[PDB]
């Protein structure tokens, strides 16, 4: 949904194509009917806001963590994580544990809030299965 | 060795090394010793200028006191003013 804006209709199509397909556990599933709507227009509001908070209330010492890291350490992780990102020692500029803190459990609530948009209600936790995967005994919760 | 007309500084204090807060107090501290410097020293200017001429005023009372005179003991009547405040 968000890939559909900012994007032409043939970019749109071969997005949607790719996305449509989902693999979990050695088995593949499509997904029906995945049309854009004003329904996952509100989700798309409402997470490209939380969106947004997290990068504004995203401290110095955050923001510079990945990018100090990449300087002396180095895993396939990392290598990962740094061609994801963009590409262009010292003091910190700033130390403050208490505004730090006060401003980390905001992003961690603002975090919470993006989160919440994609977990579903966690209706069974599950114990033994029958080996033939048909049947399973589970606790009703939510 | 002059007071009137001292001039500020900017420490050529660095940003790379030491602890910003210790940046921060060293500029206040050499605000502060300059200007306590600059007060010291006007305040000690006027401290020896004040004792040299009430000890000349004295000195001059008790020599002219000798000649006893209409003109002479007009000078004295206002020589004998004490000074200790500058106005």
């Amino acid at each position: 949904g968000l890939f559909s804006l900012d994007r032409s209709y043939e970019e749109v199509k071969a997005a949607v194509q790719q996305l449509q397909t989902i693999t979990f556990r050695d088995a593949t599933f499509t997904i029906p009917d995945p049309v854009i709507d004003q329904h996952l227009l509100i989700d798309m509001k409402t997470a490209c806001l939380s969106m947004s908070m997290v990068a504004n209330l995203a401290s110095e010492l955050t923001m510079t963590y990945v990018r100090k890291l990449a300087l002396e350490d180095s895993s396939m992780l990392l290598v990962k994580c740094q061609e994801l990102l963009m590409r262009l020692p010292a003091r910190p500029q700033h130390v403050s544990p208490d505004d730090e803190i006060a401003r980390l459990s905001a992003l961690f609530v603002m975090l919470r809030q993006l989160d919440d948009l994609i977990r579903e209600q966690v209706v069974f936790t599950v114990c033994d299965v029958s080996p033939d995967n048909k049947s399973a005994t589970c606790i009703f919760k939510g | 060795r002059n007071m009137f007309c001292v001039k500020p500084l900017d420490l050529n204090l660095d940003r790379h090394a030491n602890t910003a807060l210790v940046n921060a107090v060293n500029k206040l501290v050499y605000t502060g010793r300059l200007i306590m410097n600059v007060r010291r020293s006007w305040e000690e200017l006027e401290r020896k200028c004040l004792a040299r001429i009430q000890e000349r005023c004295k000195l001059l009372v008790k020599e002219l006191r000798m000649c006893l005179s209409f003109d002479s003991n007009y000078c004295r009547n206002i020589l004998k003013h004490a000074v200790e405040n500058g106005d």
